[PDB]
């Protein structure tokens, strides 16, 4: 048992009709002192993957170092390590999860919100949460935090069912994820201006954005 | 100072008159004509706006008075005394019925804490 | 201080009939006042002919499933690929949860299934293992709005015939699998209306001499 | 105090009450009588917090004797029980409430029927054939149950009550030291002093 | 909240942030916080908005009926008006004030009331969560007798590092100067003082 | 509970969802949540629910009473400082939270009260469990000089997204409109996208299902003459 | 310890064609004792019926405040009070006790003597309202009432039809509830004439 | 809960209710509470379901071996030292047991052991556990007698259980009845409260305080 | 469980303990025999928590039994006590603790005399004339400390012990259903089976 | 405490007060809280005395150990050594260290390590409970490639308002520039800071 010390906020996703969106912003809070402008939570394994954690950025790091582990050991007697046998979102989720309830099991969790976003071999869109009690589950748009309650309900109302997936595009998807990180830039007192996004898509591949900002500000009416 | 005027300012006078209470029927019979009328469908109230002065703006006096959205009140007699019991009329309809029941008072028994009212001014210290 | 529990909400429901079984779930997956998922699939084919469901903390429902999952496997392995029957799987699903009697699985685990001389059969669980072959048992958030009305419309409870008045029980007649799945979808329905935690989606697993097969409807999403 | 049972058969009210006065380690006497009598056909049993117990019969002794004086009448046993309960209602929500339950056992002269009320505490009235406060219907009622009839004889009520005294000095942990009997009927209130 | 006050050659100029926080949720992001007691008697609010809003409106009547019987009440009074209540009700109260004003005699004068109820007459005061991280940046840049726009550049740059650190703080920069040609407001918009 | 308020070009508006709960069981389906002062002073109240449906009542009645004192139409401000000095002598425990809205003499006008007796000042406002749902909303799609017929729109989406989202909320969409010059109009069950299905079975009993013992008429009526 | 879960029981009340129903348990106890098998929890003011579940002292102390009230409401206004407004009267004696509440459920049931419209009304401990067109429900088994009432529940029923629903209704909630049973009772009211019902139930 | 258990000239008598409740919802009316250990051992559950269910399914198997091993039936007594040993060395740690192991054999006749989750052992000739014991003790006492008949035998433990489930509201739903011989145990069915009530009432003329 | 006494005469040393074992509310049983006789001329009574009670007398029986076959000798009173006093002492801490008080008496078949060794949980020993464990003492030494002699015979003994019994059944809140007596002298150890 | 490294042109330079407080008790009033783990590898502690001297001793062990077998240790990998303690044993450690070092390839590094045991590379950091009050003044005043006099001067300055205003800070500054010229220490008196 512990408490959480630096943090991360909201890490926000959705699911288009190509690959999946994921974003998240650059702040490392202690408490309610913004102390680190300049961190970096999206962290991308492969050209496949891409896994965003909110919470403790202590156990960020340890869970960083443990993804780029399980790269080096992929390879490790692989031929096909980059090809055939190589790493997918659902080996590197299904990986995290196990650790996440083992540790939470223990009494002595990883004190973080975790998102694996990424496109299988045959194509298909992966995105999956776990968080610090080990619990799993799936949608067409997925947010930790205050992401949870106020990006979700922006995002439904582009993927509201399974069905809405192939309808929606990569220039819809990504204009609804960006407007969602302006409203929490607005309401989230936990928040930064300045984030990142990845897009995994199935032709294009990954597409790593940084220092990226929240623009058209609204504020005049006050 | 207190109000040390305890006792009542109204009694019993040998021949059985109520003094105070004959001579404030004396101030209404001074007072100007007002009547009230019911129809089957309808009742309608009236009175003369006797201005004090050609200078006045009689509107802004106001001897026709709503108590409640169904009750209406008009008067003849002492017009200070009838806008303060406007006054008590309006509130007494609301913390005595309508904060109790939901709904306004009708109009027998809003008269009846009117008259309770006026009652306790010929008894009260 | 760590809290290692937590409550995904969630209602489901097992009936025997005479040669079948059907196990019910709603698939909405909840924290507090949020939704996480609207399709989240909580009832799940186990191999020889069982049907699992492990309702409550999620984390602990998913472990458990996949321990028993596992526990077929090897019972294949071990005993000459014989079939698990459902009365083997409910003493071992006894263990499973016991094993954990001073740190429990936060569940209530429902099976369904066909016992060895192919009647329907349906066994109940509470968190640290004491168990019970059932005729009927819903489990979960809006168990005792369904329980009730399960009484009366599958036992016949306070029904007695016409023109008798008290004297003669409404004699207990066997449901056909439409019968009965009429039943499940009335008392979803009826619990999507008065429990916030329950709706989005029911999926039902009908389990005969023939197989496990599935059907799906949708729940109000308020 | 501890054990209160009562019983109404065809033409009496029966009040037991146990003898036993325990302040912590120590049995300080085997003789308590814990009932008042309220008015010449009505009797109160009572159990519950040292000092209130005897304090509140007392003060309802005194009031129901006032208006028997002021009227020159004697209240009804429901009208002494509707008295009570309301004091006892008042009285939870008190800055220091009555810890007091009790049974009233009276036979009313107008209908010529005997009646027992239940009343706890916090002002929860019940009439009943028999009754009783505490743990002591945990280990008679199921014995009451059986037997009870309503047109038992007076005698056959004392014989069942023995039987649950019996039930109660065999299971029960503390020893209440016996029971004191009162009987309510039309000629008055009497103790049996053999039992 | 990060609030402030500074005196200067002409008078006193208020400031402050317009972040209202329940929890790590901005409740609003548009708040003004800084509140009219008497034409040219004007206050920084900080701790619990009910507590100082009710405050704010007893002194606001208290000056008002003193208006009408003794003409324009000094800052000093303000200030004491605003102990008097901070200070008798210690026990049921989360309230740090600074009082600001501007008098022909006495000219601009700033007065702080932290938790307790004390009063303390400064040249500049800074109060709230965010004061905290400025402690440093207030000290060695404020200098007497600055110009309007020097003073306004000092209370823009010295919010600006508030709101950067402190979480509790943010959105515009409101500020309300006081002299004797009268009451002007001013507020400053994100893209202008994040760039500083 | 999910509650709006939007202010537009001419005046403004506010709405809400219909459920109310008993922890996780809706105990009403469709709640009326859009309370009136005055005929043309609205507010809508999140919280408990005793609590926001008596302070209304009690400040609405006082408001009454001043409006015929005063020969003059009910102000927002002074149900508003009314309001506020209510509930901040009673330091929270009368847990009223409200959105206020409506039209005066003085123009139209839009606050938000909390329990403790804080106030704000704001074009787009909301409350409840479902709050946070409905501001992304307001934060996404609101703009200055909107018109009636885009306020009631930004408004109802609002709640939507809170009846959708946030458990605490459902049901259907009550709106009030409050225009300037005008008699404000309540548009109750505004949005109806909740409507039960019908179910797979009649659950009506055969006559003389159940056991009875006893059979009596009971005399509602007074003693009767003769 | 839960002042409400004590004694146990409870209410129901429903609408029909030109009619209401409502309905309550018999049971009091102390936790899991049994103590009486005839307390009733309806009472009556003239034509409007009134249903308290929770702690039983305050059950009678609210009918007894209740029948107080009504009967001087009769007497000043020359008239029987009517469920729209006994309704209002129920939720301002609530609230009255806001910081020190009554631990009861109360539900109103009547027609509307001028109107003949059906009226149902609950309430929670401390005044708030809820006046459902379809059923109401209260007590330690409201759970197993919702679940009950909302699947047997149809608009429109006839006098007769509503009495075996309710009773239902009532009958199997109460059977998955250890602090409610030992009998119960079905009021059936019409415009001029009203139907008391004993049912028949498991003991246990 | 209530559980019963007496000895006779006849064998051993156990009833039970099968009413369990998770605060005021009653969970199950159908539940087993009498755990059948082996062809000839009966235990009886109170307390924790799954302790009792768990650990007296266990005993049988330690009995089961006994057996083999010694080429003879395992006494009562050796029995219910098993789980009493056993439970003690879990002493502290939560478990929550109130049973009765039954028996019949040779050496020791017909015995009854009361173990329990603190470890107490007990041998005695009436045993009564659970939220409703009280109101059983009251007619077993009443009426128990050593040269009762079976058929006597069983009806007293079945009215002792229903006396339990009218007053205790924790009890209830159906009586199990159980006849316990030298050569086994033998069952005596599934018995409705609500119909054996109304049944007994009748036939009885007790409950006279219930309308029917 | 509740009470046991003990007293050391000319010739024999008498041990009185209670028979109730009660579990809350009930009371279980009313002929419990709370003593395991240690070796043919020494028996030990025993009180405290459930379980702990019987596990802890018999695992000292076990012990002395064993001890007794493999050196073909009984061991003294006094040997006995010190082997259960430093169980106990090494059981106060331990992780969960022996919660056991006990009386030893024992016949000295080397020295002729009779020995009454008190020892509780604690593992605090006192060899005394008479003693008891809990609240039995409060009640019973004042009588004791009056009448007792150390040239007392049995019967005297039984007498003495039939007054404490008397006073504790008077002044005790609880029942404890009476007391099982057992002797133990040179010639062993036996039963008063009427008390 | 009030503790900082600061990068800059010719490498780094690490500064800290000198006050050790137990409660209001000045307990020493000349600590040296710049800590030496290898030569040209230095650190500043915070948090528990007793954790933070256990830590850094068994660091100093870790790259003795280090240099033996692989020659010199880079920055990077003595931070690591203090991260892999701290982030392990956070439990049962309240330590907050900044980690400043000079090599000839990276030149000057500085790496923080706050409370939790995660590790921050940055151009400067600051630490300790003064540090709260100069967030504002060194953001303000931090300029990459500084000469070796200016960065003296940003720490003199930035430390000063430390001490200034946290009661927890005081005594005498000290300082350790770290160049490829060598290792120099530096102490600045009261009489010196407190004037500027
Ligand atoms: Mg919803
Ligand atoms: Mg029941
Ligand atoms: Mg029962
Ligand atoms: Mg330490
Ligand atoms: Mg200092």
């Amino acid at each position: 048992t512990q408490q959480p010390i630096v943090t991360g906020t909201s890490v926000i996703s959705m699911k288009y009709d190509n690959g999946v969106i994921i974003a998240a912003d650059n702040l490392g809070s202690y408490g309610s002192l913004l102390r680190f402008n300049g961190v970096e939570r999206l962290i991308p394994v492969g050209d496949n993957t891409v896994v965003g954690i909110s919470g403790d950025i202590s156990d960020m790091q340890h869970i960083e170092r443990l993804l780029k582990d399980l790269v080096t050991e992929n390879a490790y007697d692989n031929p096909l390590a980059d090809a055939e046998e190589a790493l997918e979102p659902s080996y590197i989720f299904e990986y995290l999860a196990t650790v996440m309830y083992q540790r939470r099991s223990k009494m002595n969790p990883l004190w973080n919100a975790i998102i694996v976003a990424g496109v299988q071999s045959n194509g298909d869109q992966f995105l999956r949460y776990v968080n610090l009690l080990g619990v799993t589950y799936s949608s067409p748009t997925l947010a930790t935090g205050f992401g949870a309650h106020m990006a979700n309900p922006l995002l439904r109302k582009v993927v509201d069912r399974e069905s809405d997936i192939p309808k929606t595009t990569v220039q819809v998807a990504e204009e609804a994820i960006v407007n969602a990180m302006r409203v929490l830039y607005y309401r989230d007192a936990r928040s930064s201006r300045n984030f990142s996004l990845a897009i995994i898509d199935k032709n294009t591949g990954l597409t790593f954005k940084k220092n990226l900002q929240v623009e058209n500000m609204k504020w005049d009416f006050a | 100072m207190t109000d040390r005027y305890s006792f009542s300012l109204t009694t019993f006078s040998p021949s059985g008159k109520l003094g105070q209470i004959d001579y404030a029927l004396t101030a209404v019979k001074q007072g100007v004509t007002s009547l009230g009328i019911k129809a089957t469908n309808g009742v309608v109230i009236a009175t003369e706006k006797k201005s004090s002065s050609p200078l006045a703006m009689s509107e802004t006096l106001s001897k026709v008075s709503l108590l409640t959205p169904d009750i209406g009140a008009v008067y003849s007699g002492m017009g200070p005394d009838y806008r303060v019991l406007v006054d008590k009329s309006r509130k007494v309809a609301h913390t005595s019925y309508k904060r109790i029941y939901g709904e306004y008072p009708p109009t027998k028994l809003l008269v009846s804490e009117v008259a309770k009212i006026m009652q306790e001014a010929t008894q009260s210290g | 201080q760590f809290n290692p529990y937590g409550d995904n909400g969630g209602t489901i429901l097992g009936i025997a009939g005479e040669d079948f079984a059907v196990l019910a779930g709603d698939t909405r997956n909840i924290t507090d006042y949020s939704i996480n998922s609207r399709y989240e699939p909580k009832v799940f084919d186990c191999g020889d002919n069982i049907v699992m469901s492990a309702n409550g903390f999620a984390a602990d429902g998913d472990a458990l499933v996949k321990r028993f999952k596992n526990s077929v496997k090897w019972y294949h392995f071990d005993h000459n690929d014989k079939k698990l029957s459902i009365n083997s799987a409910a003493r071992n699903i006894q263990h499973l949860l016991y094993g954990k009697r001073f740190f429990p699985y936060y569940v209530h685990t429902i099976i369904a299934g066909l016992d060895e001389d192919g009647k329907g059969a349906v066994y109940s669980f509470d968190p640290v293992g004491s168990y019970e072959r059932e005729q009927c048992r819903a489990g979960g958030a809006a168990a005792s709005l369904i329980m009730p009305f399960l009484d009366n419309q599958v036992n016949f409870k306070n029904q007695y015939e016409p023109g008798t008045n008290g004297k003669v029980k409404k004699p207990l007649k066997y449901l056909s699998v439409e019968e009965v799945i009429k039943l499940v979808r009335d008392s979803f329905t009826s619990a999507t209306e008065r429990h916030i935690q329950v709706g989005d989606g029911l999926e039902i697993l009908i389990v005969t001499k023939d197989g496990v097969r599935k059907e799906f409807y949708e729940l109000k999403r308020d | 105090m501890d054990i209160i049972l009562g019983i109404r058969v065809q033409d009496s009210v029966i009040l037991a009450s146990s003898k036993a006065v325990t302040r912590g380690i120590s049995v300080l006497k085997d003789s308590d009588d814990k009932t008042r009598q309220l008015s010449p056909h009505t009797l109160m049993s009572f159990a519950g917090e040292a000092g209130d117990t005897v304090q509140f019969a007392e003060y309802i002794q005194a009031n129901i004797q006032l208006y028997s004086i002021r009227e020159d009448y004697e209240l009804s046993p429901q009208a002494v029980s509707s008295f009570v309960r309301q004091e006892l209602a008042k009285s939870i929500r008190s800055r220091r409430p009555y810890q007091v339950n009790v049974l009233i056992g009276g036979y009313d002269k107008k209908k010529n029927k005997p009646e027992l009320y239940q009343i706890d505490y916090l002002g929860t009235k019940v009439e009943l054939p028999y009754g009783a406060h505490g743990y002591s219907g945990f280990y008679t009622f199921s014995l009451l149950d059986h037997h009870y009839r309503p047109d038992m004889t007076t005698e056959e009520g004392l014989d069942l009550l023995k039987l649950c005294v019996q039930e109660l000095e065999k299971r029960m942990p503390m020893d209440f030291k016996g029971v004191i009997v009162k009987i309510v009927d039309k000629d008055g209130i009497r103790q049996v002093d053999d039992f | 909240t990060s609030i402030m006050a500074v005196t200067f050659k002409d008078g006193v100029i208020l400031g402050a942030d317009s972040r209202t926080t329940t929890g790590a949720y901005i409740a609003n992001r548009v708040t003004d916080k800084l509140t009219r007691v008497h034409d040219k008697i004007w206050c920084c609010r900080s701790g619990s908005a009910a507590d100082t809003q009710a405050i704010a409106d007893i002194v606001q009547y208290h000056l008002e009926l003193y208006t009408s019987q003794y003409g324009t009440p000094s800052t000093e009074t303000a200030a004491s008006v605003f102990k008097e209540l901070c200070y008798e009700n210690k026990d049921n109260l989360t309230a740090g004030i600074i009082v600001a004003g501007y008098d022909d005699k006495n000219k601009g004068e700033v007065y702080t009331i932290p938790l307790g109820g004390s009063v303390h007459k400064l040249p500049y005061a800074i109060a709230g969560s965010g004061s905290t991280f400025i402690y440093g940046y207030c000290d060695k840049n404020f200098r007497e007798n600055m110009s309007k726009e020097e003073t306004v550049d000092f209370i823009k740059h010295s919010l600006s590092q508030a709101i950067k650190w402190d979480g509790s703080s943010g959105g515009v920069i409101r500020m309300v100067v006081l002299t004797a040609a009268g009451v002007e407001r001013l507020i400053f918009y994100p893209d202008e003082y994040e760039q500083l | 509970t999910t509650i709006v308020g939007v202010k537009f070009n001419n005046g403004v508006v506010i709405a809400a969802d219909t459920r109310s709960t008993q922890g996780p069981i809706v105990a009403d389906k469709n709640c009326a949540k859009l309370h009136r002062i005055s005929p043309k002073i609205w507010c809508a109240g999140a919280g408990t629910a005793a609590d926001t449906e008596a302070v209304t009542q009690l400040i609405g009645s006082n408001i009454e009473l001043h409006s015929l004192y005063t020969s003059r139409e009910p102000r927002v401000v002074s149900a508003l400082q009314m309001l506020k000095q209510h509930l901040f002598k009673y330091q929270g425990h009368i847990g009223a939270y409200l959105i206020v809205a409506g039209v005066d003499p003085t123009g139209s006008h839009l606050f938000s009260i909390h329990a403790h007796g804080s106030t704000d000042v704001g074009y787009y406002l909301s409350l409840g469990s479902g709050s946070l749902a409905a501001m992304a909303v307001l934060e996404s799609h609101w703009k200055q000089d909107l018109t009636k017929e885009e306020a009631i729109k930004l408004a109802s989406d609002a709640i939507q997204a809170g009846i959708w989202n946030d458990l605490g909320s459902g049901s259907n969409v009550d709106v009030c409109v409050m225009e300037i010059g005008k008699d404000a109009e309540y548009l109750r069950n505004y949005l109806t996208p909740n409507v039960r299905e019908e179910k797979q079975k009649s659950y009506k009993f055969p006559r003389g299902t159940t056991a009875v013992l006893k059979e009596s008429i009971v005399n509602i009526c007074d003693i009767q003459e003769e | 310890s839960d002042p409400s879960s004590i004694n146990g029981g409870i209410v129901v009340a429903m609408t029909g064609k030109d009619c209401v129903a409502i309905a309550c348990d018999l049971r009091l106890g102390s936790q899991s004792l049994g103590v009486s098998n005839k307390f009733e929890k309806i009472f009556h003011y003239g034509h409007v019926f009134l249903g308290i579940t929770g702690l039983a002292t305050d059950v009678t102390t609210l009918n007894e405040m209740f029948r107080y009230k009504t009967n001087l409401y009769k007497l000043k206004e020359e008239r029987a009070i009517e469920p729209e407004t006994f309704t209002q009267l129920v939720s301002s004696s609530l609230y009255e006790r806001r910081f020190g509440p009554y631990f009861v459920g109360p539900v109103v049931a009547g027609i509307n003597s001028k109107s003949g419209k059906p009226f149902i009304a609950g309430f929670d401990l401390i005044g708030c309202i809820d006046e459902a067109k379809d059923f109401i429900v209260s007590g330690t088994a409201s759970d197993q009432l919702f679940g009950m009432c909302e699947s047997l529940y149809e608009p429109n029923l006839e006098p007769e039809d509503l009495f075996e629903t309710i009773s239902q209704a009532l009958l199997n909630a109460a059977d998955r509830d250890a602090l409610s049973g030992w009998g119960a009772v079905v009021y059936i009211i019409k415009k001029d004439e009203v139907v008391k019902r004993y049912l028949k139930m498991r003991q246990d | 809960t209530t559980t019963l258990a007496f000895r006779f000239q006849g064998g051993i008598i156990v009833a039970v209710d099968s009413r369990a409740t998770a605060g005021n919802w009653v969970a199950s009316q159908t539940v087993k509470k009498v755990i059948e250990i082996n062809p000839f051992l009966l235990g009886t559950m109170a307390g924790g379901a799954a302790d009792c269910q768990f650990w007296e399914t266990w005993l049988g198997s330690q009995c089961r071996l006994h057996e083999l091993r010694e080429k003879e039936r395992i006494s009562v007594a050796a029995a219910s030292k098993i789980l009493s040993n056993l439970v003690y060395q879990y002493k502290g740690a939560g478990l929550s047991m109130g049973t009765m192991i039954c028996g019949y054999t040779r050496k020791e006749g017909p015995t009854i052991y009361y173990v329990d989750s603190d470890g107490t052992r007990l041998k005695g000739d009436i045993f009564c556990v659970g939220s409703g014991q009280t109101f059983a003790y009251g007619v077993l006492d009443s009426n128990y007698k050593w040269d009762l008949s079976v058929e006597d035998a069983l009806y007293l433990g079945k009215r002792s259980i229903l006396a339990a489930a009218h007053r205790d509201a924790y009890s209830g739903g159906s009586v199990n009845l159980y006849h316990v011989t030298e050569d086994g145990w033998i069952y005596h069915g599934n018995h409705d409260v609500g119909e054996l009530f109304w049944k007994v009432k009748e036939e009885e003329g007790s409950f006279n305080n219930v309308i029917g």
